[PDB]
RNA sequence: GAAACUGCGAAUGGCUCAUUAAAUCAGUUAUGGUUCCUUUGGUCGCUACUUGGAUAACUGUGGUAAUUCUAGAGCUAAUACAUGCCGACGGCGCUGACUCCCUUUGUGUGGGAUGCGUGCAUUUAUCAGAUCAAAACCAACCCGGUCGCGGCUUUGGUGACUCUAGAUAACCUCGGGCCGAUCGCAGCCCUCCGUGGCGGCGACGACCCAUUCGAACGUCUGCCCUAUCAACUUUCGAUGGUAGUCGCCGUGCCUACCAUGGUGACCACGGGUGACGGGGAAUCAGGGUUCGAUUCCGGAGAGGGAGCCUGAGAAACGGCUACCACAUCCAAGGAAGGCAGCAGGCGCGCAAAUUACCCACUC
């Protein structure tokens, strides 16, 4: 799956903008792309448009299915411990606790 | 520009009868917002550090009141700009004292030293009479105190008097001629009389007419009258000179005549 | 008189109401429509014409929506042009200290007059009070009329 | 923006004044809801001391009084036919106070056969027999026919209103705000109120 | 206990005097024409032994010459965000199958199956608000008594309300009003052996009254020079009326229709000011003349004009967006800016100090 990327200059993708070019938005409160120094700050700010081209720096791509061949490395290497849960009912939902 | 509300307070702003000096400082205390207004209170740190001489600096204040040693009204003050005012009392359980605020007769809180049994009650002036939901009535004080179901007979302008561990009302004075005031505002502030005539307009300001125990008289707005007894007698201990407010000529010779202040 | 609706929207009194029940009144009848007016205190009286009168009014003190409140003026009546408004003029004298010495000044106001005085003339007494403000340049409102402490409309015996 | 200020205006005299300060925020305006008729549709803004208001853009109904009855109900509003002020306000349908408009007629005609037990808007027997009769004649024991004297001997309506009864609308006043409440609520026109406008709205156009 | 999320503050303080002549400002009065974080006092009972998913710090992989630029991937919290019971419905008014008693109906009764609504806020309509002076007949009776006479009763307040409280019919905001899924100390009393609870001290939070700190709008009287300024304003709203819109609220504040007004020799309208107003300062027999950018109080403004977010409070500039004037860096694609704060510099001119030390004092 296509995930984003980064324009020359630097500039990131973002969805919803329609078109291979870049464009000024004034960005606000919970945009990706922008992050507020003050409350209630909006600033205007360069990004790129959805369509894919020759001209990116780099693509980001997510692995949504495995073939059945391995991937040196990227897909033989096996999952870290993570962090476990810490709100209750999360912890019954994990091991199927019942309820007394 | 003005954009909101003001927090600070110059020195040769201050109101008068704090005393505060000239050179010190550029800034003095804003009394806290509360059940006084900012010109008629006393600041808790003024009163500690500056009248009774417990401390030294605003710091020395600050450590007193963060141990719990300062009530008001009964309740505990942590805050050292708390605007305390008229027929408030102050106790200080770890020293063993009791005082309570009443102008001397040059327009001043005078310290004045009360007995445990009389830093029981307090007296209140009634501000407004009103009917809630339900058809509940509703009385309110001076001192912003808000009282269910008063008496009937209790009308605007009137004295009550209220127990502090419980904050219900005790007894009443009626506002009427022939009962002993106070006199808490204008050029008359810290004098003492009985209630002599009463003057009304219809639209502006009435006028009372007091009379002195030597039998001078004066007058004053309405607004400035505060009763505290029942025809001759007070309900509360009255400070040195007892409001009597003699001239700068007999005041002289007192204190020629006396040789008090170490002479 | 005899008709009031003269404008594009119906004209009655807030808080009168009028009953569609029990409407017989046989070969005869009686007013449809009770009168609602109030007393203005500060020693003031109310006028008949208010009482015993039909017309609409929203801005007059007995049988309107004003309250009279801070202070009571009065001027002598000198212009009335307008409709249910009136010009009075207030004279005063003014010292000017280095010298000894006087000097005469004046100013106008524009007041609302109501219906229930209806026999005012350029050079009567009028007496009047503060409300809030009624139009552009207007805040007093017209409480009594007088031809006292002068002559006469028409010869002495008026 | 828009403003509301005294200042930019000249004095009695006719004389110019200059300007004093910029623009402040208390001297705001914004502007008009104008309302339509049509499935509800509010949006709320936020004002002074950080209260909200509510501003209608589109409203199908109603509360309205039959002040004559003590009987008020909830009601579908059909149009708009007389506005005191502009006539583009009418040919546009726009709601404000003290608009005159066309409502249903149907809650307070079965409010009042039910009450009364007699028939309101009805024309001939083919709309009184063949249902609903049972609304009217029930068993009623000591409760039947003369104890209803008391219903009875003050049931007769207006001849203004049994003419607009039997055509299914009545003519109705706005009393709220639209642009300021949410809500477009009234009172039915009667008596001389009724007269004024119904010579009115047949002078204009008819 | 670093970091990060959440809460509060940053609208006060400090600097300057450009604009501004009934404007600002001073004395005097008014909100019965409005709003109000916090403090202080009232008020706080029409799956439930505890619900939902999802991000930051962190770990891991990057893009651009460059900034307090930020993108894709893997984890996890709440007083953030969103849901929602239990307990204490037993309300009181309206309907009225049936039933009982004097009188078949009407009219006086007492019961009564069964339905509907039923806290405070919100929008609209309606009702009541009690008091006074004097008799005589008639229907039916309160009541003392029986088949014609004596005697009466019910929120509060202002000079003044379309005030406050009360009753009736409906509305109701929802995603878009309240009625606690929160945190910390000491432990308790028992049809009681760790159970049913009830409870001591708090902390934080929220709708509504009243306070406190204010803010905003309005009343009366008060001003330097000028006629080589004598008439001025007016659907391009000028003065007033009726209905409405907008606004925290009164009001030509604005819109439609209508009227023809309003100010002036007692100086309007126009022009000037090396004009911010006042408390005050210099000189002075008595009367005066001149000055007040400047430590206290009020106003205005952050290069020039305009627009707006957040919030109880700003049309804010140590916030943001654009045009106009200046001007810094660049890999020429782009990015960043506002000392009339404290020190310090250039320019100007007769003309004005150190890029020092500290929160000990006052706040």
């Amino acid at each position: 799956r296509i995930s984003g990327g980064n324009d020359k200059q630097g500039f990131p993708m973002k969805q919803g903008v329609l078109t291979h070019g870049r464009v000024r938005l004034l960005l606000s409160k919970g945009h990706s792309c922008y992050r507020p120094r003050r409350t209630g700050e909006r600033k205007r700010k360069s990004v790129r448009g959805c369509i894919v081209d020759a001209n990116l720096s780099v693509l980001n791509l997510v692995i949504v299915k495995k073939g059945e061949k391995d991937i040196p490395g990227l897909t033989d290497t096996t999952v870290t411990r993570r962090l476990g849960p810490k709100r209750a009912s999360r912890i019954r939902k994990l091991f199927n606790l019942s309820k007394e | 520009m003005a954009r909101g509300p003001k927090k600070h307070l110059k020195r040769v702003a201050a109101p008068k009868h704090w005393m505060l000096d000239k050179l010190t400082s550029v800034f003095a205390p804003r009394p806290s917002t509360g059940p006084h207004k900012l010109r008629e209170c006393l600041p808790l740190i003024i009163f500690l550090r500056n009248k009774l001489k417990y401390a030294l600096t605003g710091d020395e204040v600050k450590k007193i009141c963060m141990q719990r040693f300062i009530k008001i009204d009964g309740k505990v003050r942590a805050d050292i700009t708390y605007p305390a005012g008229f027929m408030d009392v102050i106790s200080i359980d770890k020293t063993g004292e009791n005082f309570r605020l009443i102008y001397d007769t040059k327009g001043r809180f005078a310290v004045h030293r009360i007995t445990p049994e009389e830093a029981k009650y307090k007296l209140c002036k009634v501000r407004k009479i009103f009917v809630g939901t339900k058809g509940i009535p509703h009385l309110v004080t001076h001192d912003a105190r808000t009282i269910r179901y008063p008496d009937p007979l209790i009308k605007m302008n009137d004295t009550i008097q209220i127990d502090l561990e419980t904050g219900k009302i005790t007894d009443f004075i009626k506002f009427d001629t022939g009962n002993l005031c106070m006199v808490t505002g204008g050029a008359n502030l810290g004098r003492i009389g009985v209630i002599t005539n009463r003057e009304r307009h219809p639209g502006s300001f009435d006028v009372v007419h007091v009379k002195d125990a030597n039998g001078n008289s004066f007058a004053t707005r309405l607004s400035n009258i505060f009763v505290i007894g029942k025809g001759n007698k007070p309900w509360i201990s009255l400070p040195r000179g007892k409001g009597i407010r003699l001239t700068i000529a007999e005041e002289r010779d007192k204190r020629l005549a006396a040789k008090q202040s170490s002479g | 008189m005899a008709d009031i609706q003269t404008e594009r929207a119906y004209q009655k009194q807030p808080t009168i109401f009028q009953n569609k029940k029990r409407v017989l009144l046989g070969e005869t009848g009686k007013e449809k429509l009770p009168r609602y007016y109030k007393n203005i205190g500060l020693g003031f009286k109310t006028p008949k014409e208010a009482i015993e009168g039909t017309y609409i009014d929203k801005k007059c003190p007995f049988t309107g929506n004003v309250s009279i409140r801070g202070r009571i003026l009065s001027g002598v009546v000198t212009k009335m042009k307008m409709q249910r408004t009136i010009v009075i003029r207030r004279d005063y004298l003014h010292y000017i200290r280095k010298y000894n010495r006087f000097e005469k000044r004046h100013k106008n106001m524009s007041v609302h007059l109501s219906p229930c005085f209806r026999d005012v003339q350029i050079g009567d007494i009028v007496t009047v009070g503060e409300c809030r403000p009624l139009s552009k340049t207007v805040r007093f409102n017209v409480l009594k009329v007088t031809k006292a402490a002068g002559t006469k409309k028409q010869f002495q015996k008026f | 923006g828009i403003s509301r200020d005294n200042w930019h205006k000249r004095r009695k005299t006719g004389g110019k004044r200059k300007p004093y300060h910029k623009k402040r925020k208390y001297e705001l305006g914004r502007p008009a809801a104008n309302t339509k008729i049509g499935p509800r549709r509010i949006h709320t803004v936020g004002v002074r001391g950080g209260n909200k208001k509510y501003r209608a853009l589109r409203l199908d109904v109603g509360n309205f009084s039959w002040g004559s009855e003590c009987c008020t109900r909830k009601t579908r509003i059909i149009d708009v036919v007389y506005n005191a002020s502009n006539n583009e306000l009418v040919r546009t349908k726009t709601l404000v106070k003290n608009c005159i408009v066309l409502i249903d007629s149907t809650p307070y005609r079965q409010w009042y056969e039910s009450h009364y037990a007699l028939p309101l808007g009805r024309k001939k027997g083919a709309k009184l027999t063949p249902e609903e009769e049972e609304i009217l004649n029930k068993k009623r024991s000591k409760k039947i026919q003369k104890k209803y004297d008391e219903r009875k001997k003050n049931a007769k309506i207006s001849s203004l209103l049994e003419e607009q009864f039997q055509q299914g609308k009545l003519l109705a006043c706005i009393a709220s705000r639209p642009g300021q409440c949410g809500r477009a609520d009234g009172y039915v026109l009667e008596g001389k109120e009724l007269e004024f406008y119904l010579r009115k709205i047949k002078a204009r156009k008819g």
